[PDB]
DNA sequence: ACGTGCATAGTCATTCATGA
DNA sequence: TCATGAATGACTATGCACGT
């Protein structure tokens, strides 16, 4: 038995998990700002083929394949990150199309796995794009069994948009989610301006970037919290519902809430409100009804007595209930497999690095491919100007292998383009597929000089980033939800 | 007649609803968490409450009296309802004149629906006897037209006759999400729900009646009694013309 | 509003659900000696290539699989049905291979989905064999999307082996396990005797169907219970564990149990004694101590006091505990869609039926392939008897539908043909690769041959089940566990 | 000597031998893992004390709190001794206490907030060295022909491969060599050979040297003070590997 | 009254950091 | 004290038929 000191044990050990929890659980990597559990729950069903183009699959099956294959832990805790990633008052842009009872807002539970389906979301797609072309670091996974990803290409700012909160060891996230056509603008500004220093870039940035952009809608007080947490990596951000005085014909003024800051719990709220009257916290209310529906979504209404005010009574909400309330942003990332605090400048300059890298990643991995079928096909076209005498000759072979070395001695040929010859189809010897080997050749040695332009240029590459983040956007971007007023 | 509703001496399961008028008022008698779930939202909280009930009802037919009482499920249908049982049994104090059993559309809904209907006749037979009781039949496919808004199907015939009638009518369907089959309630949002089930202005409910008391006494006694060989028989008797009950 | 008569509804419902969950639930099909939920586990493993050529896959994609495509239920309850096709103390032949914590014969529960794997058993191997030879009707599972086996091919008889416990509406099966070599004996001598009526029948599989055999060892005591149930399809088998005395330094004598009767749980049992110690109705036991270890096996030690006799101590516990125990027989099994109980002469030959019909469709399958592929053969043979004309007509063709529509008129031939001809590689061209061919036709045309020779003559049909079979019991027979002896 | 159950936690599986100075208690992680080692274990001299989810920090939580939790109860109960000045080492109905966690680093949290617990609560036990830590497979080779071996490192692994091939041995590239990823995996048997057989398994016995600098070290990593314990991380964990060097 | 096996998931307690 | 969000699943009750 071997003795160990208990220092020498505590020290290891809680220093081994801290720093597990901090880069490979509770913190969103920079580039695509997802968690580990994300990331392989979404690769799971892209790899299974739970895309948009096919019907919504039992939700069991992406879970039993995140479990089976990349995410070794329990399936109840995966299945409730897949739910979360469904719920549009969750994500501002949802990566899962949920099918069925996903919960709601107040105290509704999801429903069970049996009874929930599940696929991918087209954004969802776009974080995913081209990931099969080499755009990014594969490791084995916790098995060796397969490959997974270090990381999505994430066709668009996922971190920004989408935001993260994480409990770490010593720290912790919370980043909000943005409007994606002003992160666009964002983007596009720091490929244009690729040059500029960290001043010009902040406040080009802080421009475009007006503020977060919550799926709760709601309203956002002020603007000093928002500069702080783009210009220090830490704001307080005053949050607020909608309020909707409406007047009877009999006199009874009532409050109606139609709208709550990100993150309040619909029940909880009106519960919260309820017990602060029960016990006489809030005078001057009367009654209070929820007649929220599925059809004119939260509607919570607030009936104030004759002698009372309704701005006072407002302001009491403000003060005692969620109704207004402060989001606390920490703007907390893991950059290169270190946690970082950053500014606006830094997030936005980090993302457009990475989608540079892909792109070039990309074109690179293109350029191979297009030199290989160029490479092949060059050989099938000497095959054609010779065709009478390559017949022939793989006729009074033996075997293959003498017919393949001869082809080599007639055509000065390589073993694979030779190979390539011997597979071919008596299919492609017809008039229109002997031109269409020609053309064919003729297009990927137009492709590959494209190729090799982009990699010469950085100009193209940044433009490319720009094109398709810009169709992207035109796609799917949305209207901006919270309004921004001032004091 | 008015009677207050819970919010914020009922079941903890009873979504109640909002208008204290018994005869104004309706419970949904749902199975499943997951459907009482999505039912709770896509209800109108004004006129229509639920009560979902977890897992196979127990047969009152069966088990004894005490062990019925004391069975989480049943008190919760007997509490909700307001009126006691048997001859304690007092219609006045109905809370809902509209009492809506809501299974799914297989074979466990069925039997979820006799087990339920053996409750109220043994218990609160009235409830039956005044049309208070009635069942609502679920959708089994949901036709997503291309451009059109999407089609319910509460049957196989219905669902090739729509289909028909659509593309005749030169609408199109995708052939990879096209038809969604429902399998139970479960499977149902809130949205889907109230356009098929809840919706007063198209749902598709059929009225409980009881004609021959003593006739209807012999056959829940049968199905559902203690006596195995005489439901043995019965089956075997009767489940060759189920089909030609209704032609 | 519709209205609708109590009577109507209630007797319509009911009987809905009792045909179901006679036919489609509690009780097996006697081809297989499978539930609908067996059938489709099996299935749906086996189409997902976890088989025990393969590392365990993790049991969450066995359930997830299960449910999303064939058996719409809740994920908890099959993850029960496949973890006792893995228990051998459930199954005299295990169908699950289970990798992990799947419990004991006591209270101790299997572990969660989460932590254990599972694979198919090569006896579970047997029967999904050939399956895909159109052995069985196919079904669209319940929603259209794909196909299900409406029975397994089953190439060993698994209701008698394994038997079958289910509780339907109106009725209940209870078959219990068998000796796979006493019932491959009992085949083997109706196949030889085929033409042997029910009463010789009986008669001869009873001589060699000594009893039910169970993985739990133990004693059959008695031969009338055992006769009643294969004679009439009902009887009371009277079961015992193994008690051996052992006596001590001090001369105190103990009760060692190393064996339980089937379907026994250890740990109740032990609980029991106690119970029943306390309760002053076993005297002469002087102290219990369950010795047990997964090294020793059962071992449930009990000390006798010295003014108790050893087997007066034994026929108590025989006679107030389940050291005794009968097994209540029942031969209950769906026959053509029909509950039935079955003799055992009619449970052995509608199971030499379902093999039959097997061999039949299975030699069908292959003789209608072997046309197939020999009918193309005779294209191209044709072709490279005018290979110089046919290359010339393809390549003179513009496209490839005129090279077609003209090789057809050339050599006479199909249009299946005329396209193989045009997908033939320039491979295919070589010397010896135009003797393949011949060879090829000339091989296939001696198995189409012997195939036509199979279904013409039922004897060779009944020699195959016969052969295959032995091969099966040689393979994977084991030897007699439950002792039989007389009153 | 002291009685087994046959007044204690419903979680235990206690041992059948009366001497605390032969038994030993097995705190072990998760339902299934506890379920499997009771039956691994040798019922003679072992019991088996399972443990679900995260302990409760007795470092961060009020000490009325953490009598409240039922794990902790569970604990104190079953070592029969009492707790901080009600400590009595005489009443300690095992006399090794082995706390048997997975490899990965939820285990080895669960490791901190035990030795937490009991250095706090129950200083003595690690004192007199009756406190142990399991150290539990990683791999196992599963030769074609030879019986399987199981290993507790990566290093070990390809040792044990490198030798096995060297000396002619074969493994299937399919099946191969097992890797757990924790005791939940496992069943009875490969428990008992790798963790609980007496004569086969890695101990490891906590020692306590500097009391006061102990004392310190858990008050940092286990307190209520995050600035501390940050700082403390960052300060570190840069050179956690070097700790053995 | 208990076992059997296929059918019909929410509740329960901690770590961890931060702000009410 | 409570919410956040990924991490570490056993227990609870009915139907149905049958035998002790
Ligand atoms: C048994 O421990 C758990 C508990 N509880 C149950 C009651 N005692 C406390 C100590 C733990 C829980 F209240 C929820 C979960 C879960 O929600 C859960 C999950 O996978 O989601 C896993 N576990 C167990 C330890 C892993 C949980
Ligand atoms: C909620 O109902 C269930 C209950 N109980 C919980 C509380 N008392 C009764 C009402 C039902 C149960 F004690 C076990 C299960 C299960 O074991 C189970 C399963 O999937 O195996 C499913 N359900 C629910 C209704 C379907 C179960
Ligand atoms: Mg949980
Ligand atoms: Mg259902
Ligand atoms: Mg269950
Ligand atoms: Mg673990």
């Amino acid at each position: 038995i071997e003795p160990v000191d208990i220092e020498q044990e505590m020290q290891r050990s809680y220093i081994d998990y801290a720093m597990s929890v901090i880069v490979g659980r509770a913190l969103p990597e920079v580039r695509d700002g997802l968690k580990p559990v994300h990331r392989r729950v979404l690769y799971a069903m892209f790899d299974s083929g739970f895309r948009p183009d096919r019907s919504h699959a039992k939700s069991a099956r992406s879970v039993a394949e995140t479990m089976g294959n990349y995410h070794p832990h329990g399936d109840s805790s995966i299945y409730d990150s897949l739910v979360r990633m469904a719920q549009p008052w969750s994500l501002r842009y949802p990566l899962v199309d949920g099918q069925g009872n996903f919960g709601s807002p107040g105290n509704d539970p999801p429903a069970a796995m049996r009874y929930t389906e599940a696929r991918l979301t087209p954004l969802a797609m776009e974080m995913l794009r081209e990931i099969d072309e080499e755009t990014v670091d594969f490791i084995p996974n916790y098995d060796g069994r397969v490959q997974e990803p270090t990381v999505l290409p994430s066709r668009f700012p996922n971190l920004l948009a989408n935001g993260s909160g994480g409990i770490a060891v010593g720290m912790a996230t919370n980043i909000p989610p943005h409007n994606l056509r002003e992160l666009a603008d964002a983007v596009f500004w720091a490929l244009e301006n690729h040059d500029a220093d960290e001043e010009e870039t902040l406040a080009a940035v802080m421009g475009r970037v007006k503020g977060p952009d919550f799926p709760t809608a709601g309203l956002i007080v002020g603007s000093q919290g928002t500069a702080d947490a783009y210009k220090t990596g830490r704001g307080s951000i005053r949050m607020r519902g909608v309020v909707e005085v409406e007047e009877d014909s009999r006199g009874r003024t009532s409050l109606v809430i139609t709208e709550l800051p990100y993150q309040v719990n619909h029940d909880n709220f009106i519960t919260s409100i309820a017990e602060q009257v029960r016990d006489g916290k809030l005078a001057g209310i009367s009654n209070i009804e929820d007649q929220s529906s599925d059809r004119v979504g939260l509607r919570i209404v607030i009936e104030i007595k004759r002698d009372a005010v309704a701005k006072v009574v407002i302001n009491n909400l403000y003060k005692h209930t969620q109704l207004q309330t402060s989001f606390g942003a920490n703007m907390l990332a893991i950059v290169d497999g270190v946690p970082r605090t950053l500014r606006l400048d830094q997030l936005i300059r980090y993302y457009v690095d990475h989608q540079l890298d892909v792109i070039v990643r990309r074109t690179t991995y293109r350029l191979r491919k297009a030199n290989e079928r160029a490479h092949i096909l060059r050989g099938l076209v000497k095959a054609l100007d010779a065709l009478d005498e390559v017949i022939a000759l793989i006729r009074a072979s033996e075997t293959v292998d003498i017919a393949r070395a001869g082809l080599i001695e007639l055509l000065d040929i390589d073993e694979i383009q030779a190979q390539a010859i011997l597979d071919m189809q008596l299919r492609r010897l017809a008039a229109l597929e002997r031109q269409r080997i020609i053309d064919d050749l003729a297009k990927i040695e137009a492709e590959i000089a494209d190729l090799e332009d982009i990699l010469a240029k950085p100009e193209r590459q940044r433009g490319i980033v720009r094109d398709e983040l810009a169709e992207i956007v035109d796609r799917h971007g949305d209207d901006r939800r919270t309004r921004i007023i001032a004091i | 007649n008015a009677l207050v509703r819970r919010k914020s001496g009922l079941p903890g399961k009873l979504a109640d609803c909002r208008s204290t008028d018994p005869r104004k008022s309706e419970l949904y008698v749902v199975e499943g968490d997951s459907a009482g779930g999505s039912a709770k939202s896509g209800r109108d909280s004004m006129f229509q409450a639920i009560l979902p009930l977890r897992g196979k009802i127990i047969n009152v037919e069966k088990a004894r009296i005490d062990r019925v009482l004391k069975n989480t499920e049943v008190q919760a249908i007997i509490t909700a309802l307001g009126t006691g049982i048997h001859d304690e049994f007092d219609i006045g104090k109905l809370r809902y004149h509209k009492i809506v059993l809501m299974a799914d559309a297989d074979v466990d809904g069925q039997h979820i629906s006799t087990l339920l209907l053996t409750l109220l006749f043994r218990f609160m037979r009235p409830l039956i006897e005044n049309g208070h009781v009635f069942l609502a039949q679920p959708p089994l496919y949901k036709l997503k037209w291309q451009r059109s808004d999407p089609e319910f199907a509460y049957s196989d015939r219905e669902r090739d006759g729509l289909l028909e009638a659509g593309l005749k009518a030169g609408k199109k369907i995708n052939k990879e999400d096209g038809i969604q089959r429902y399998k139970g309630l479960g499977e149902m949002d809130a949205k889907e729900l109230w356009e098929t089930t809840m919706d007063p202005s198209v749902r598709v409910l059929r009225q409980v009646t009881l004609d021959d008391a003593a006739a209807a006494d012999e056959l829940f006694s049968i199905l559902m009694g203690e006596d195995v060989d005489a439901r043995r028989s019965f089956i075997t008797r009767n489940a060759k013309d189920v089909r030609f009950l209704d032609v």
